[PDB]
């Protein structure tokens, strides 16, 4: 009756860790893609810029 | 007082010896219990030992 609760809390922590890893990966990848897109936009704007 | 002090000196010497040996025997008893526990634990190790290269529990993707 006590090992049940212990195992429940245990599996909860494990699931927390897995979900954290997955969500962090997703967020990181989205941010990196956005940064790359911004870099390309800046490249085209520098090709279009004018002055001296 | 001098007679009592002589007797007490002898008794205290013997008692110090006995106390040291007793504490060391207690230490040894505890360590032997630990050794028994370890000998029983080593039976649960899988055949071939542990794979110390990888993690025991893989708890997330690696993409």
């Amino acid at each position: 009756n006590a090992f049940s609760s212990f195992d429940a809390c245990r599996t909860g922590l494990l699931k927390q860790q897995s979900a954290a890893v997955e969500n962090s990966l997703v967020r990181q990848n989205m941010a990196d893609v956005r940064a790359k897109a911004l870099f390309e936009r800046r490249a085209v704007l520098l090709d279009l810029v004018e002055g001296k | 007082q001098g007679i009592k002090t002589v007797y007490a000196s002898c008794r205290y010497r013997k008692l110090n010896e006995r106390e040291i040996i007793s504490d060391r025997y207690t230490w040894l008893h505890e360590r032997m219990l630990e050794d028994e526990v370890e000998r029983v634990l080593l039976e649960q190790v899988p055949a071939g030992g542990f794979d110390k290269t990888r993690p025991g529990l893989l708890l997330g993707p690696s993409t």
